């Protein structure tokens, strides 16, 4: 009875962008494209200056800021051709990346299995008999069928499912008797019980398939005679 | 690490690679992972078992249910969705197009017109 | 989605004889010698 | 997302002409990144990919093109917005992609 | 009683009707409707009936209801999914 | 995740809608994984805040089914958890307080005394054990009585519960809670007729006027 | 007068006689609807275009609500998904589980509604409400049950012709829309019925039983029949012609056909 | 009261005529008067109420038709109205139209005794109409006098309250005779309870003249100085 | 032109033709075509990841 | 659950099952059922051709 | 101190009937006193008057009758008259104070009508009264021939020259028409159909006309108050309230009656005073759901100390209502009698909308299976979010009104129905769950 939340409010949809400035252009090459400064003025100080106030106050980024946008990392250091320091620092993240990222798998990479190799080596009939993990896959695969056959001999029986003809009746139950009858006399069904009081019994009654029983043990049925 | 796609990262088993790459080795390992196949599904399929019964104080012996489908078998698939996902296997058990208006819809639109898939691009792999 | 693991190695299981799920079968001399073949370039 | 990553932003640091239109989303595995490349540069970004130290070890699982002439939005047109990738593909030709 | 009168097309649904049911031996390649049309109309003591053709559900059709409760009294009502027929039992 | 706060909008306690399903599922596997108590506990340490009572009784029921020996990591890990998310537990946390309590039991979990009076304040104090199916009741009160643990109120409850719904006993569940009551030595002459035959008559079964004046709830 | 109002934090501007639905039509955002429509008069009867307002505390009928001066609109909130679910909810209660044998199978906007905005499993489990059908005439085929009482086709007839003949008879569950008394809805303009009754109970009957919609393929045209010149479109599955309906062509043809 | 459609009537047929006498005629040019002249559509309940009384307790087709065509209103209104509200009888009813109220008030106070007695006294079931025209049981909902409880209603006219097994019995043989107590069957009041008054027990007070006289010159000119001193 | 009748198609019904690609890796076809819409939708299925059956018949696949 | 040969059944009365919504054909991957279907002069929903292309259908 | 109220401060006068309620007694009483000075003091008076005595609507909004009569049009400049509905309908369950002046005191009724009117610059007033009340609406109707025979309505209206008119509308049985735009529509002939509420019908609502809709006993009380004094009434309650109030008991009480009494008096108090209190004792008390039936029960934890007052009973989270008063016995079920509720709730909807027209059914479904036993726990909840569901998503606040009271009972009698479902599982077993529909009852 509980629908609401049956959709999932919360989704694994997300998307981040990343968008920077290319890394050659200066600050007066980046002014000029975005039309802040002139193209004569780059060579007035006080000009470029006052274009790059306008730039930092309408753009939101100091005009050596290189990043338009950083959703995925929201990096605050620019990598620029002005600050050679940039290159360094980005070098020194890009092996720090490097070691980290090796280091968080968990099969992909091991220096201890690079130093200590395993081998499986085929030295037997059986290949399971070489690795002793197989050996233990054959001994429980044999304990749960032990487990089971076990289990069944204990309870003595199984039960099973058995079609029942009736189960296709013109009318349900919650129909009267009287009427699940004449439906059935005038379709000309006789393979089904139609008796009025079992009917009745059954009337708005819910009860599961008919079930029979296979009885162990399992034998051929012979005419020895 | 952000590849695995399904229960496998949380599996034990053994992946094999060969020093020479020549078809003798691509042999034995074709040979090796249909054994261990083997494995991963032993692991799968008592991932979904219920191992563990109840056991008498006084005896201290296993309590089998006589009349119980769990006594057939000791493998139980809808154990862990039963276990976590309570609601949710309850609905789909208990709803269906046949006496739910939402389901019907469900079903004519599913089959009529398959289901909407949001615009975006993905690249997934096996 | 995803989780968080602090331990990346999974340790193996005790092998102290006292402890319950102790195999002493699991090893077999005669075919476990894989160390003598095991050192061969 | 729980993993470890970082932008491939040695290729725009290296090929400083280029500006830098990249993008990650959850429908791509966590170590997946998209970006824009130039046709007129990219015989050069994949000599640079070839034999970069870090780059070296680089396998080309992909390649393929899409006719973005007739892609439409059909359905939440509305919810575009201006750093999604399908802006680029209305009124373009085509788009060749390779991973 | 001529199917392309006024009062047949009125109460058979504007439609032209076949007294012996035969032409549908070819038009729809079965004799359903005159294998349905041997079932006698049952008689619901309520107002409303409901249908699912069959014992259980998912065995049938999809589970529906039909008014009995007709604007003139004892009139039969047709099941859409299967042709049985429904009426309130006036007493 | 980025931008995501994982405070319960219930306050009460997290919900497995509010988490991404990627989470729930990543998580419920890790779980299942653990093969120790050490491993477990690190893994539910990690993963606190993305925790749910399901997968918290879930990893009951996995150390349970698999026998993994409840240790030291146990005891001063694990538990403070269970006792917070049990505190934190109400009317509609049934199913996680039954399936927790009964496979401690099970586990006989012989020490967490503070763990065993949280749990028997949220049954029997808080009157939480008439939100517990019968069957799961049954099995709450065998497994703590295989732990040893209980109280004389909450047996006596189980046993007027049980003869409540004598007609809905099954001759499995009757088979436990009759184990189970023997075992403790707790019970009555009517409590033992009803379970030797559950369908009996109400003058068949003596007592069941004077039980039925009671009216258990 | 022009005013500011946000749609989702979206700045927008619409004149005071914009309501909440057009100004979100205008800005692209679609809202849910059964009955409310563009030539006919305002009714909140079904009250699907509930949205949430941050200062109202009730949820607003989009339809018949008209915009203020800094009102913020929620339409992607969890409010407004709970509030589009319950009344789909109740809708899809008693709602007769036909869609297999009714006409509008494809071009059910109740369908599709429940599809995009609603919940995806129902909690009724009761009997549904049973009304008995009625007799419009040859170009009209009604299945009442699947009815909504949003009152389109009542307001249609009352407004876009003269005929006044249907109406919402009764009170409460009992109610039902259509002629008291046992009469055909002969008017000229009886097809445009059909199109604006938006569930369903109301059909083609000479079209009935016959394709589905996502197996035609539609022409635009123009009418012959009259002088006048009517702007329709024409749907062929193959060789074979069906269910011809209008365009809008507000100039000549203004929705409706003959 | 049970279908939202017309049923299917012999007696009820569109050739049934229905006439307004003179003196509703002049009752409808009253109604029409105090309502405006333009919104002659607000009269459809008072005509409905006098085919009503002109009839036997019940609004024929033809009576709805003629009002509509009176009003210069779509018969449809007229059939939406009569639909919509259950005072008016659709079909014929029978000489008394017993309306047991079944509201919470009136099932604490008994109600299922009293409409049990009722059935047995008539040989009928609720809401079914007796054999013969005389006697149509029917359940409703609060009407009014709660307080009284339980209660019934005769013909949408006469409210007999503080019924009981026998005092319903005793009801119904003196509406069958033709004279009967109108009101409460106990010895109460309008509303004054069984035990008795709990207020207004002065009696001198309640009987002498009550004045109340205020200087309302005096008032307004005091609220028009406090009025200007705000200002 | 297995592409381009599956661009044709609607998704469902253009799994099949990811039995078809392989004929004895059906179930891995099915498995990356399943796992690439269920990525679109933003969902994962946890029906599937429960009951294990999506890598013991991958695994019996590969046998 | 295996499927072979494609079949259409009746209810125990000898009515058709079949009403002819195009479920059926509209997920026919292979587009291998061609339905089309006229009211039955009793008033049913019933197909009046219903053909499957067992060459050009995957089961 | 709040209460026992003195027979010399009752404004309804002669409510049992003792003395003649027509013209002659209603002038010995006093009615009719000064009107053509009340009218001549000015509308702008009549309001300020009004608002100072604090006299709020004695329907279930409880808004302030003074702001309420102030909002209405100055003048319009179109010529539209403006129009004085009182809503004398009375269907709500448990209230019978309104037809209890009717019949005493019509009079009083059109005294305050006129002068309401003459405040509001209305040139009718449409006394709009549901068809049950034949006796009571003829008593009216022969007041209001009265009245225009005396002179006091009509043209100059008592002698002030202010030309009114007053009529009546005996409508039918609908429960939705006490509705404020379901009234104007019942009025204008139309279906009892509640109208949407951007319009704010003192702006557009009977005829398109500026119409105000009022309760039969705030239009009665404001005469009195007037001639009285504002001071003297906003003397007899406690702050924020009005004042004396006419309650009605009808539960299972020993003297069930209708009685004028002072505003904020205890609950316990007023059964065990004017009524004799419940029939077993105090002890003996279940519930009391006071405020008519549409606001939530009140178990007797909360009876005791709780005062009849409009911010006290929305605090404690039943409302005062149409102040009626129903006591629930522990005899009674409150299962039973909350399901009576939905049955009346369901019957009475108008159908416009698709939330209440179906929650209604939906919910009346569900009380009835709770009652009979064969339900889940978890339908509890379910039934509880469902009335979430229903209300605040309706037009005209029925489904508020339909949904407070299975709330109240859910959130107070849990423990009764859950052992009530326990109660039924123990003696029907059933492991098999149907698919199909519950069974029709
Ligand atoms: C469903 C419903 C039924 C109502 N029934 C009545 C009623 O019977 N009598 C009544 O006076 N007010 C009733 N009201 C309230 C009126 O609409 C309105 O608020 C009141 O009559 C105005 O007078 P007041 O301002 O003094 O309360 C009802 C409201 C609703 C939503
Ligand atoms: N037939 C069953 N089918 C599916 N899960 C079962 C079944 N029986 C037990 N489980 C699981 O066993 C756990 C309960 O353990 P236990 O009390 O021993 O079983 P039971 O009471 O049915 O004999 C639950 O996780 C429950 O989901
Ligand atoms: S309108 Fe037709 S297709 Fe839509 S839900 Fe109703 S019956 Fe199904
Ligand atoms: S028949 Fe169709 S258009 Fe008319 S009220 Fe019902 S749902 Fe609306
Ligand atoms: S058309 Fe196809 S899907 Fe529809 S009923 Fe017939 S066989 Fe079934
Ligand atoms: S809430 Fe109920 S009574 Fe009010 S308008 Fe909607 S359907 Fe009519
Ligand atoms: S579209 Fe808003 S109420 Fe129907
Ligand atoms: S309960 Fe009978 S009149 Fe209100
Ligand atoms: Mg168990
Ligand atoms: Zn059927």
């Amino acid at each position: 009875h509980n629908i609401r939340y049956h959709h999932e409010i919360h989704t694994s949809d997300q998307t981040y962008h990343s968008s920077y400035d290319p890394v050659g252009e200066t600050t007066t090459e980046r002014l000029v494209r975005y039309g802040y400064l002139n193209k004569d003025q780059v060579n007035n100080a006080e000009a470029v200056a006052a274009a790059a106030k306008e730039f930092q106050e309408k753009e939101k980024r100091s005009p050596s800021n290189n990043i338009i946008i950083d959703e995925i990392s929201n990096s605050d250091k620019p990598i620029t051709k002005e600050n050679r320091e940039s290159v360094a620092h980005h070098v020194r993240q890009q092996f720090e990346f490097f070691r980290e990222v090796n280091a968080e798998e968990v099969w992909s990479v091991s220096i201890e299995e690079k130093y200590n190799p395993e081998l499986y080596i085929y030295k037997t009939y059986d290949m399971a008999a070489d690795d002793p993990v197989w050996r233990q896959v054959k001994l429980d695969l044999e304990w749960t069928f032990e487990n089971i056959a076990e289990r069944r001999e204990s309870l003595g029986y199984m039960p099973t499912f058995k079609g029942d003809p009736n189960f296709w009746q013109a009318l349900d139950n919650s129909f009267s008797p009287e009427n699940i009858a004449q439906v059935q006399s005038s379709i000309g069904d006789k393979v089904t019980n139609i008796d009025t009081k079992a009917l009745a019994l059954n009337h708005q009654t819910e009860e599961y398939h008919k079930t029979s029983k296979l009885v162990y043990p399992i034998r051929t049925n012979l005419v020895v005679e | 690490k952000t590849e695995t796609y399904a229960n496998y990262y949380y599996l034990n088993f053994r992946s094999y690679t060969g020093q020479h790459g020549d078809c003798y080795d691509r042999f034995l390992i074709r040979m090796n992972e249909m054994c261990e196949s083997l494995n991963i599904v032993n692991q799968s399929i008592n991932k979904i078992s219920k191992f563990n019964n109840i056991v008498s104080i006084n005896t201290k012996k296993n309590i089998l249910n006589k009349e119980n489908f769990n006594r057939q078998t000791t493998v139980l698939p809808h154990l862990v969705l039963s276990y976590l996902n309570k609601n949710d296997y309850n609905l789909k058990n208990t709803k269906n197009d046949y006496n739910s208006m939402e389901e019907l819809i469900t079903h004519f639109k599913y089959w009529s017109k398959g289901l909407k898939v949001e615009s975006g691009y993905t690249y997934q792999s096996v | 989605g995803y989780i968080q693991r602090s331990n990346i190695h999974e340790e193996a299981p005790n092998t102290s004889v006292e402890a319950k799920h102790h195999n002493k079968t699991f090893y077999d001399p005669i075919l476990d010698i894989d160390e003598d073949l095991k050192d061969d370039i | 997302m729980q993993n470890k990553y970082m932008q491939p932003i040695q290729l725009f640091i290296v090929f400083e002409k280029l500006n830098s239109k990249m993008w990650i989303s959850k429908k791509l595995n966590s170590n997946h990144s998209i970006a824009l490349i130039p046709s007129n540069w990219f015989y050069s970004i994949n000599l640079f990919l070839k034999r970069e130290l870090l780059f070296s070890n680089i396998t080309l699982i992909e390649n393929s093109a899409i006719d973005t002439i007739s892609y439409n939005l059909e359905t939440n047109q509305n919810d575009l917005d201006k750093t999604n990738i399908e802006n680029y593909f209305f009124k373009n030709k085509m788009l060749v992609f390779y991973n | 009683l001529n199917p392309y009168s006024y009062e047949a097309l009125k109460e058979n649904h504007w439609l032209v009707s076949d007294s012996s049911k035969k032409n549908s031996e070819w038009t729809h390649k079965s004799n359903a409707e005159q294998l349905i049309a041997k079932v006698p109309i049952i008689y619901v003591d309520s107002n409303i009936v409901r249908c699912i053709g069959g014992t259980e559900i998912n065995a049938g059709h999809p589970q529906v209801y039909i008014q009995l409760d007709t604007r003139k009294h004892g009139t039969p009502q047709t099941c859409k999914y299967c042709g049985l027929r429904y009426a309130k039992k006036m007493d | 995740q980025r931008g995501r706060d994982y405070t319960p909008s219930n306050k009460k306690y997290l919900q497995p809608w509010e988490l991404e399903r990627k989470e729930y599922v990543e998580l419920s596997l890790a779980i299942q994984s653990a093969y120790s108590c050490k491993m477990l506990s690190e893994i539910l340490k990690d993963n606190l805040y993305m925790l749910t009572d399901y997968q918290l009784s879930f990893a009951m029921f996995h150390l349970w089914n698999h026998e993994i020996p409840i240790d030291n990591y146990f005891y001063n890990v694990i538990s403070p958890i269970l006792k917070e998310y049990i505190t934190r537990f109400d009317r509609e946390c049934n199913k996680s307080l039954a399936e927790i309590a009964t496979f401690l039991g099970r586990m006989n979990v012989q020490d967490d005394a503070a763990l065993w009076k949280v749990i028997e304040t949220k049954l029997v104090q808080e009157r939480l054990y008439r939100y517990i199916p019968l069957n799961d009741l049954i099995d709450l009160a065998h497994g703590m009585a295989t732990a040893n643990r209980g109280s004389q109120e909450f047996y006596n409850i189980v046993e007027n519960v049980i003869i409540k719904h004598r007609l809905r006993l099954i001759p499995d569940k009757i088979a436990v809670a009759k184990d189970c009551f023997t075992a403790r030595k707790i019970g009555s002459p009517l409590l033992y007729q009803v379970l030797e035959n559950p369908q009996a008559e109400a003058h068949e079964l003596a007592g069941l006027k004077e039980h039925e004046q009671l009216k258990i709830s | 007068k022009q005013i500011e109002i946000f749609i989702d934090g979206k700045p927008a501007k619409v004149d005071d006689s914009y309501t909440i639905f057009q100004a979100c039509y205008e800005n692209g955002v679609i809202v849910p609807r059964f009955c409310y429509h563009e030539r006919l008069s305002v009714a909140g009867n079904c009250r699907m275009c509930l949205v949430e307002v941050e200062n109202v505390p009730k949820p607003v009928a989009a339809c018949a609500s008209q915009v203020v001066p800094g009102m913020k609109i929620k339409t992607k909130s969890e409010k407004t998904r709970i509030h589009r679910g319950n009344v789909m909810e109740f809708l899809l209660a008693n709602h007769p589980l036909d869609c297999p044998i009714c006409d509008q199978g494809g071009e059910c906007d109740l369908q599709d509604i429940s599809s995009v905005y609603g919940y995806g499993i129902s909690r009724y489990n009761e009997y549904k409400r049973a009304v008995e059908d009625k007799n419009y005439g040859p170009l009209v085929a009604t299945s009442m049950n699947r009815c909504i009482h949003c009152t389109r086709c009542v307001r249609f007839a009352t407004q876009i012709a003269g005929v006044e003949d249907l109406g919402k008879t009764g009170r409460g569950k009992a109610a039902e829309i259509g002629t008291y008394v046992e009469k055909t809805f002969n008017t000229e303009l009886s097809g445009n019925v059909v199109d604006v009754c938006p569930v369903g109970a109301l059909t083609n009957a000479p079209y009935a039983f016959t394709s589905r919609p996502w197996e035609l393929k539609s022409f635009y045209t123009s009418d012959v029949f009259d002088t006048l010149g009517s702007a329709i479109q024409v749907d062929t599955r193959g060789p074979e012609i069906m269910r011809v309906l209008p365009r809008i062509h507000e100039e000549i043809n203004e929705e409706w056909i003959s | 009261s049970r279908l939202a459609a017309h049923r299917k009537n012999d007696d009820n047929s569109d050739s049934v005529p229905f006439e307004f006498t003179p003196e509703n005629y002049k009752e409808i040019e009253k109604i029409l008067a105090k309502y405006p002249l333009k919104q002659k559509r607000s009269a459809v309940m008072p005509l409905l109420y006098l085919v009503q009384e002109q009839n036997n307790n019940w609004v024929p087709l033809s009576a709805m038709k003629k009002i509509a065509k009176l009003l210069e209103m779509p018969e449809i209104d007229v059939y939406e109205v009569a639909t919509f509200y259950t005072m008016y009888n659709r079909e014929p009813v029978g000489k008394f139209h017993l309306q047991i109220c079944g509201t919470t008030p009136c099932q604490l106070c008994g109600s299922r005794e009293i409409t049990k007695a009722i059935e047995e006294y008539t040989q009928t079931k609720l809401g079914h109409t007796s054999a013969d025209g005389k006697w149509t049981l029917e359940e409703v909902e609060c009407l009014g006098a709660c307080s009284n409880a339980p209660m019934i209603q005769v013909n949408n006219k006469w409210v007999y309250e503080d019924l009981t097994t026998e005092n319903v019995v005793k009801l119904l043989k003196d509406l069958e005779s033709g004279t009967d107590k109108k009101g409460p069957q106990n010895h109460r009041n309008q509303v004054e309870g069984p035990l008795g008054r709990s207020t207004l027990k002065e009696k001198d007070f309640l009987s002498g003249e009550i004045r109340f006289s205020r200087d309302f010159a005096k008032a307004k000119q005091d609220w028009v100085a406090q009025k200007e001193q705000e200002r | 032109g297995s592409e381009k009748l599956i661009e044709d198609r609607p998704y469902l019904q253009g799994m099949p033709y990811f039995d078809r690609f392989d004929y004895v890796s059906m179930m891995v076809q099915e498995h990356a075509y399943c796992l690439g819409i269920e990525s679109l939708l933003g969902t994962t299925n946890y029906s599937a990841t429960f009951t294990q059956i999506r890598t013991m018949y991958d695994e019996l696949t590969r046998i | 659950l295996f499927r072979g040969e494609h079949a259409l059944r009746r209810y125990p009365t000898g009515e058709e099952r079949c009403i002819a919504c195009k479920l059926c054909q509209s997920a026919c991957p292979a587009r291998a059922i061609t339905i089309e279907t006229e009211p039955r002069p009793d008033g049913s929903r019933r197909t009046v051709r219903y053909d499957i292309d067992m060459t050009k259908c995957i089961y | 101190s709040y209460g026992n109220l003195k027979d010399q401060d009752r404004i309804f006068t002669n409510l049992y009937r003792d003395g003649d309620p027509f013209v002659k007694g209603a002038l010995k009483r006093g009615d009719w006193h000064q009107t053509k000075e009340i009218l001549s003091n000015g509308p702008e008076w009549i309001i300020d008057e009004i608002k100072k005595s604090g006299l709020r609507g004695r329907g279930g909004a409880g808004f302030l009758s003074g702001l309420k009569y102030s909002f209405m049009p100055k003048v319009n400049p179109d010529g539209r008259p403006s129009y004085l509905v009182i809503n004398s309908d009375e269907s709500e369950p448990g209230t019978c104070k309104d037809r209890e002046i009717l019949r005493n005191d019509p009079h009083k009724l059109v005294e305050g009508a006129l002068v309401v009117g003459f405040s509001m610059r209305a040139r009718a007033a449409y006394i709009y009264i549901r068809g049950e009340f034949w006796v009571e609406a003829n008593i009216l109707q022969q007041a209001i021939d009265e009245a225009y025979a005396k002179g006091f309505i009509g043209k100059n209206a008592c002698g002030s020259g202010y030309d009114f008119d007053v009529y009546i509308h005996r409508g039918a049985g609908a429960y939705i028409c006490g509705e404020e735009t379901g009234l104007i529509e019942s009025i204008e002939g139309k279906a009892g159909q509640p109208r949407v509420k951007p319009p704010f019908p003192a702006n557009a609502g009977l005829y398109g006309c500026p119409t105000t809709v009022t309760n039969v006993e705030t239009v009665a009380v404001c005469p009195t108050i007037m001639r009285r004094g504002a001071s003297w009434f906003a003397s007899f309650g406690r702050p924020n309230n009005a004042g004396t109030k006419l309650y009605c008991i009808s539960g299972h009480v020993n003297n069930p009656c209708t009685v004028e009494e002072e505003m904020s008096i205890p609950l316990r108090e007023l059964l065990e005073k004017h009524c004799g209190g419940v029939r077993g004792g105090w002890d003996n008390l279940l519930a009391v759901i006071p405020g008519g039936s549409s606001v939530p029960m009140m178990p007797k934890n909360v009876c005791d100390d709780v005062l009849m007052d409009f911010d006290a009973l929305k605090a404690v989270g039943s409302g005062l209502g149409t102040a009626a008063v129903i006591v629930m016995d522990k005899s009674t079920d409150p299962i039973d009698a909350i399901l009576r509720l939905s049955k009346f709730y369901k019957h009475e909807s108008c159908g416009q909308c698709t939330p209440c027209r179906e929650g209604t059914g939906w919910i009346v479904d569900v009380m009835e299976r709770l009652l009979v036993g064969n339900a889940d726990y978890a339908e509890i909840d379910m039934l509880q979010q469902v009335t979430q569901q229903i209300e605040m998503h309706t037009i005209c606040a029925l489904g508020d009104a339909a949904a407070w009271p299975v709330q109240g009972l859910i959130k107070n009698f849990r423990e009764e129905i859950e052992d009530r479902i326990d109660s039924y599982h123990a003696k029907h077993p059933q492991l098999k769950k149907s698919r199909k529909s519950n069974p029709q009852i």
